[PDB]
RNA sequence: AAUCCUGCUCAGUACGAGAGGAACCGCAGGUUCAGACAUUUGGUGUAUGUGCUUGGCUGAGGAGCCAAUGGGGCGAAGCU
RNA sequence: UGGGUCGGGGUUUCGUACGUAGCAGAGCAGCUCCCUCGCUGCGAUCUAUUGAAAGUCAGCCCUCGACACAAGGGUUUGU
RNA sequence: AACUGCGAAUGGCUCAUUAAAUCAGUUAUGGUUCCUUUGGUCGCUCGCCACUUGGAUAACUGUGGUAAUUCUAGA
């Protein structure tokens, strides 16, 4: 039940199991059995040896489209009140554009007197 | 309080081991150990954590031809930890002290095992790593 | 739902500025009152006359 | 370990406490940016889906 | 047929002007020796177990063999 | 019922078998009504089949599968 | 405040290196690059938004981590 370490060739080792070796450096490591310490001495790669995990792993042996938008309240204006403008849809929409026209209109012909 | 456990010796007398410390000296060759009454034709070993007498063989000249008090802090040996893990390191060092504990130089290269720190408190503060 | 979490919802800070953001979000088809469309944002503060402030529509 | 939710439709994120590892421990093991439901957490947690989104280290 | 030593505590205590400086009980360990043992780590390894490899040989492939254990890596069990 | 002998399973050792396939492969050699970018060979090595293949009690573990064999032999022993 | 653009390659210090090197005078780039400034050029092209298109991100609100930094994450 103590810390449970993986080797050179990423096995469990299990307390009681293997060596643990400290380089100059300061690195340490861990090896399950003498066969993973000597190729690790060596400087074998693991992933080139077949029945290592990152071997394993590396050539993977045995191992849609989302979106929504939410209308939200934005200060100065409940979700009510956006809901209501963006109804006015039914020609309301249409009833407030064609008045500002001759609301702009009839300021137009007070314009014309005023640019001429 | 807690004493040192047995390890695997490994470290004869007649071993040249590396001089971790900045003290100028580049080797130490083990002469004695603390602490050893020994026994007929058995040389004196010395593990990590041992008080040993030694003479650094290269180095700088005002080292050389003295007989220093050391500590050993690695060994290549591997040991048992009473916690079923076997620890060995890439090589054999250790570091110059006096007889009352202090380490003569003032930085440690690389590790140092860990029942040599606890059993030297100045050696451990110096200690960059601890394994 | 949630004590605390999923109540209280909070508001977007402020509106869009863009003049096609505001259209997205209000359906605004050509020319219908663009300026008007715009959020204005009312400011309350007690040491002053309250007032509400409209940013300036970009594009 | 503390947990930071952060509900996008409503806002209101808040900051959870939690000294338990079972209730973590649906979500150890994990990557971020993957879905995981927190049915873990008491009865108030339930039909919960959660997507990881970041962490801190213990050093920050 | 067991042996001796160290550290902690007692204790900067007794004692002493001071400098210095113990002991009994207790605790944790070591030395030498003794009797075993192989779970672990190390050694061995002709399981002639399984890969690699040189020269030659069976027409080639495959499968093998010879070179007084061809050489080498890793290695069960057993011994240690 | 027994213990054997095979087989099977487990364990474990080594490290991914032969064959087949690949538009993998340094390149090289032939065929161009052909192809409009190809095909036919040689080629160490690579990939997949394939943690495969092989061994594993002879002093490893469990079998209840198969096969035969097991109330047989000889020499002695008395208050 | 922040995004953006520009500057930060100037100035200042020192003289360690460096002996056809540096540097000085002379000459070339018909063997090159060049922010900026100034002046040219900007309908020279036949070919359901143009009355103006798309998405994010700052600053900002809110939840934190870290012993610590002009560190930063999620929303
Ligand atoms: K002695
Ligand atoms: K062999
Ligand atoms: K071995
Ligand atoms: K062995
Ligand atoms: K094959
Ligand atoms: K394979
Ligand atoms: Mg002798
Ligand atoms: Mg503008
Ligand atoms: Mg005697
Ligand atoms: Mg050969
Ligand atoms: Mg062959
Ligand atoms: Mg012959
Ligand atoms: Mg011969
Ligand atoms: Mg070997
Ligand atoms: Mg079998």
């Amino acid at each position: 039940m103590k810390v449970e370490l993986c080797s050179f060739s990423g096995y469990k080792i299990y307390p009681g199991h293997g060596r643990r070796y400290a380089r100059t450096d300061g690195k340490v490591f861990q090896f399950l059995n003498a066969k993973c310490e000597s190729a690790f001495l060596s400087k074998r790669n693991p992933r080139q040896i077949n029945w290592t995990v990152l071997y394993r792993r590396k050539h993977k042996k045995g191992q849609t489209r989302r979106a929504v938008k939410f209308q939200r309240a934005i200060t100065g204006a409940s979700l009510a009140d956006i809901m209501a403008k963006r109804n006015q849809k039914p020609e309301v929409r249409k009833a407030q554009r064609e008045q500002a026209i001759r609301a702009a209109k009839e300021a137009k012909k007070a314009k014309q007197a005023s640019k001429k | 309080s807690g004493a040192k456990f047995r390890i695997s010796l490994g470290l004869p007398v007649g071993a040249v081991i590396n001089c971790a410390d900045n003290t100028g000296a580049k080797n130490l060759y083990i002469i004695s150990v603390k602490g050893i009454k020994g026994r007929l034709n058995r040389l004196p070993a010395a593990g990590v954590g041992d008080m040993v007498m030694a003479t650094v063989k290269k180095g700088k000249p005002e080292l050389r031809k003295k007989v220093h008090p050391a500590v050993v802090i690695r060994q290549r040996k591997s040991y048992r930890r009473k916690d079923g893990v076997f620890l060995y390191f890439e090589d054999n060092a250790g570091v110059i002290v006096n007889n009352k504990g202090e380490m003569k130089g003032s930085a440690i290269t690389g590790p140092v095992a860990k029942e040599c720190a606890d059993l030297w408190p100045r050696i451990a503060s110096n200690a960059g790593s601890i394994a | 739902d949630i004590p605390g979490l999923t109540d209280t919802t909070v508001p977007r800070r402020l509106g869009p500025k863009r003049a096609s953001r505001i259209r997205k979000l209000f359906n605004l088809s050509k020319e219908d009152d663009v300026r008007q469309y715009v959020v204005r944002k009312p400011l309350n503060k007690e040491g002053k006359k309250p007032r509400t402030k409209a940013p300036k529509i970009q594009r | 370990m503390k947990l930071n939710i952060s509900f996008p439709a409503t806002g209101c994120q808040k900051l959870i406490e939690v000294d338990d590892e079972r209730k973590l421990r649906t979500f150890y093991e994990k990557r971020m940016a993957t879905e995981v439901a927190a049915d873990a957490l008491g009865e108030e947690w339930k039909g919960y889906v959660v997507r990881i989104s970041g962490g801190n280290d213990k050093q920050g």
